[PDB]
RNA sequence: CCUGUCAAACUCCAAACUUACAGACGCCGUUUGACGCGGGGAUUCCGGUGCGCGGGGUA
RNA sequence: AGUGCAAGAGCAAAAGAUAGCUUGACAGUGUUCUUCCCAACGAGGAACGCUGACGCGAAAGCGUGGUCUAGCGAACCAAUU
RNA sequence: UUAGGCGGCCACAGCGGUGGGGUUGCCUCCCGUACCCAUCCCGAACACGGAAGAUAAGCCCACCAGCGUUCCGGGGAGUACUGGAGUGCGCGAGCCUCUGGGAAACCCGGUUCGCCGCCACC
């Protein structure tokens, strides 16, 4: 049963929500590979009108990559509970966001044939806090 | 097999309702044919059921009518039982009538007029403003009614 | 669901299993298609035509009767897929099938993937499809030279137990002779 | 009429129930008639093309050759013979 | 201006606000009367039923539901009784106030379509009916003839 | 939850009925030639009433 | 939601969004419906072909301008190819 | 069909939920990036290569009606409406009789947790 039951982490995105960059560099370092332009959209009155404009980047950092980086994120950040999604994610900080899921997410995310994950088989706030807390760390 | 009798003129009578009487050979107001029951046949009676008066003869009521209103397809010639034995597969009026009624035969299979040209109903009918079910003489009609109207028309 | 206004995407979306847009569009050309599908182990290849209640599949193959042959190696790969192709090619020629179009379903058409491998092995088989030559492997890739290569970068056995241990491209040229001649099935 | 455009008053026939709302099975868009079949004419509101005027929609005609892939059926309107040039799309075999 | 001019059905249904302004206020104060804080927990149950289709303009509505109540202060003010009204005043009426010519009248009020036999009013009383007073004073303001009914009373 | 009402430019529903085509019966046509085709000559393009259904209008 | 604009209608692995590429908003000539139900009547409009030349796509295929119904103009004369 | 592929009808098939199933025909999740190919950043996806592990997802199998849907019984209802007829009624609005058709809401009880086609396959 277990073992194809037990958490794991998918992706962890560090983005910085600026309003016009120069910032790049250092989620490139932060992290270690490109970041992504951020447009955005509807015109604003913060001078935020045009639709297509960089306003920002990401990285969404898979395996290894996303360990080594959290390695030293988590212990930048204190916070838990409330704090949590109601799947199992949680996000601190720049912000750095962690997507936790179980073993057969990719029915979710292919192409072919592919599903929503039963809510029996999704992940609970609660069975996050354990797989995190479980790894360098404490909750609350 | 039912007995219909024209009883309410052409003058303002919807058309598609006046060729339907045409058809089943009727052009006169107490012209009478003898019509069987089948869908088809039900359906063109139902439309014309406001205008007529129709109902199942008894055999003898239809043997009075036929000896006294049949008709060759051509000519005076007066249908008796001779006539009828000498011109067609029957021996005589009964036998004719059984088989109209039977609906087995019809006039014209025998060289017959499909319509029995009566006369006006003897002692009057009970109007042509309502049915029988208010009095009247319009629609259907029981055995009894229906011979009572063929025998005064005979 | 919700309610009586609600609207159910047919069955086969649903399951996204066909993609009804391109059906159409590759039903135009009146022609039997030429079903190009995979799993992770093996890969199939039908010839399919439109009936009264149904698609009827009038030839097959699929990459586990390959081994019916004397294949004995691995069934998810390039040479696998070719083959199929050839296989339910021939198949399909004798079924009285002459031409056809390449359904690749729910697949993206990837230059040197499968699918287009399967397509080069149904052409080869002497089947008539639309197609076009540079979109297809460089014929090595297809015997699967890409995989002896990368054992080479041995160091440990690219196949765990299985057949030999540097593997064989040879061993696809044998199987196509073979296909290319008599035998049961063909 | 207010207008005389070949939609007007048409709201209905060329409207679809919620439930039969959204693209078409292509099943029936690809249909083979025969010249002498007997079809009857009825524009699906989700298929575009290989539409007719309206004004015939319901009428049973008998298709005669075809052009392109749209066929070639006649009908009469009124006491007028007319051809119509329509995809199976909008079409259904008689009985 | 009479009930004569609005007092039947034959017009089309003209409801529709999205294509119809300028229509007047119903001056039909409330709808709900006596102890509205209290439901239909009341013995006997009279209404006031009307015996033809007809056109009832707000006006009337107003005039017939006042008569009726005003006088239900023969149980006071805060009496234990409730009165309801259930018909509202949907149809909007117009008046051609040129010649015949441009005539499609301007909005001018609006009307309530009663079925003969529904029941315009129903009141809630303990075995206390004035509210069968309170009616013979409200069908005096309406166009059609109408049945004082009874319903769970058979306390007679 | 409970409770009070509506729609010519609303519809989860939904007739009667009208309507395309075909079969069957009826009726009609093959010396009274129907259906249809071609040609000659018009008149006519102020209409009205009853009933059913209407839209406008206090009427 | 969006789809340039009335209203009504169409559309979700798209008819919408984003990206990229492209100029089929191409020349020639027709069939058919519409304009004008039935039932004659021009311009205009549309649907659907063919010939030629092209664009994109692995390909089936799609492109006869904009998802559909408005956005239009005779003879004579002039200019233009 | 001891798990597959392509479909037809396109909710009777949807939504939600329970139980069962894999040394293998198998499907998957799964493992992994030298290659074909790939991410405006990530082998996540796509593509390719492969079996150490698993039946927890998916999927296939058996079942539940609470919701949505389909059809049926009984009631609503031969009610509403309506094609044809009337020297029937009514000041009128309108109604009634005869004849031929005939509903919707809602309630109660059943049904429905897909059916069927081709191909392949201990
Ligand atoms: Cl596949
Ligand atoms: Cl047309
Ligand atoms: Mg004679
Ligand atoms: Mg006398
Ligand atoms: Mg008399
Ligand atoms: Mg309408
Ligand atoms: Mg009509
Ligand atoms: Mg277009
Ligand atoms: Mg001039
Ligand atoms: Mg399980
Ligand atoms: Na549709
Ligand atoms: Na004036
Ligand atoms: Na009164
Ligand atoms: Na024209
Ligand atoms: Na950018
Ligand atoms: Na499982």
């Amino acid at each position: 049963f277990h073992e194809m039951r037990e958490p794991r982490i998918e992706k962890v995105v560090v983005h910085m929500g600026i309003g016009h960059a120069n910032a790049e560099d250092i989620l490139g370092e932060i992290t270690g590979q490109m970041p992504v332009r951020t447009k955005a959209k509807r015109t604003v009155g913060e001078f935020d009108i045009r639709e297509g404009d960089p306003i920002g980047a990401k990285v969404t950092l898979r395996d290894e990559m996303a360990e080594e980086f959290l390695q030293t994120a988590l212990p930048l950040a204190e916070l838990a509970t409330s704090q949590f999604d109601d799947t199992g994610n949680f996000s601190f900080g720049l912000d750095v966001t962690v997507n936790l899921v179980r073993p057969g997410y990719r029915v979710a995310k292919r192409d072919k044939a592919s599903r929503s994950i039963p809510t029996k088989h999704r992940l609970n706030p609660a069975d996050a806090v354990a797989f995190i807390e479980s790894t360098y760390d404490v909750e609350v | 097999m039912h007995a219909l009798v024209q009883l309410r003129g052409e003058v303002n009578m919807h058309t598609d309702i006046q060729d339907t009487l045409e058809m089943l050979n009727i052009h006169h107001v107490n012209h009478c044919t003898l019509v069987p029951e089948t869908d088809a046949y039900r359906g063109m009676v139902a439309k014309v059921n406001d205008f007529v008066a129709f109902g199942e003869p008894s055999q003898e009521t239809l043997e009075t009518v036929l000896a006294t209103r049949a008709e060759p397809l051509e000519g005076d010639a007066d249908v008796d039982d001779e006539w009828v034995a000498e011109h067609t597969d029957y021996d005589d009026i009964s036998g004719l009538a059984f088989a109209l009624l039977s609906e087995e035969t019809t006039l014209r299979e025998q060289g017959l007029s499909p319509t029995l040209r009566l006369h006006p109903p003897r002692g009057g009918h009970d109007g042509v403003k309502h049915p029988v079910k208010e009095g009247g003489q319009l629609g259907k009609h029981d055995t009894e009614g229906i011979d009572d109207l063929l025998e005064a028309m005979r | 669901a919700t309610g009586p206004r609600y609207k159910v995407p047919m069955r086969r979306r649903r399951e996204a299993r066909t993609d009804y847009h391109q059906r159409l569009r590759l039903l135009k050309s009146g022609k039997p298609r030429l079903v190009a599908r995979k799993s992770n182990k093996h890969v199939r290849a039908q010839l399919v035509t439109l009936g009264p209640n149904g698609d009827d599949t009038l030839a097959s193959a699929h990459s586990s009767d390959l081994a019916e042959y004397g294949w004995e190696a691995p069934t998810g790969n390039m040479p696998s897929a070719y083959l199929t192709g050839l296989l339910a090619g021939l198949r399909a020629q004798e079924a009285g099938v002459e031409e056809a179009v390449l359904d690749i379903g729910l697949n993206s058409p990837t230059p040197g993937s499968k699918v287009f491998a399967i397509q080069e092995g149904a052409i080869d088989a002497g089947l008539d499809i639309p197609h076009n030559d540079d979109v297809l492997a460089d014929w090595q890739r297809t015997r699967g030279a890409h995989i002896a290569e990368y054992d080479e970068q041995l160091e440990e056995p690219l196949y765990s137990g299985d057949f030999d241990a540097a593997d064989l491209p040879e061993h696809f040229d044998e199987l196509r002779e073979t296909l290319l001649d008599g035998d049961i099935e063909l | 009429p207010s207008s005389n455009g070949p939609l007007e008053g048409t709201r209905g026939k060329l409207k679809n129930k919620p439930r039969d709302r959204g693209t078409s099975p292509p099943q029936r868009a690809v249909e083979e008639f025969d010249d002498g079949e007997k079809v009857h004419l009825k524009i699906d509101p989700s298929v575009p093309n290989g539409r007719f005027h309206p004004r015939f929609d319901g009428q049973t005609g008998t298709v005669e050759g075809k052009q392109g892939d749209a066929y070639k059926v006649d009908i009469v309107d009124g006491g007028k013979e007319k051809t119509i040039i329509v995809t199976a799309a909008h079409l259904r075999r008689q009985e | 201006k009479p009930g004569a001019m609005y007092r039947n059905s034959s017009k089309p249904a003209y409801t529709r606000r999205e294509y119809i302004s300028g229509i007047p206020g119903k001056k039909i104060a409330q709808f709900d009367m006596g102890n509205n804080g209290a439901g239909p927990t009341y013995p006997a149950q009279v209404e006031l039923v009307v015996e033809k289709p007809v056109q009832i303009r707000h006006n009337a509505l107003e005039a017939a539901r006042v008569a009726a109540n005003r006088y239900v202060q023969n149980s006071g003010a805060a009496a234990n009784y409730k009165f309801r009204i259930r018909k509202f005043p949907f149809h909007v009426i117009r008046e051609n106030k040129d010649g015949m010519r441009a005539p499609f009248g301007k909005p001018v009020g609006t009307a309530a379509r009663v079925h003969g036999a529904n029941h315009i009013f129903i009141a809630w009383v303990n075995p206390d009916p004035n509210v069968e007073e309170a009616w013979r004073r409200a069908k005096m303001k309406v166009t059609p003839t109408i049945n004082i009914d009874s319903s769970p009373a058979g306390n007679a």
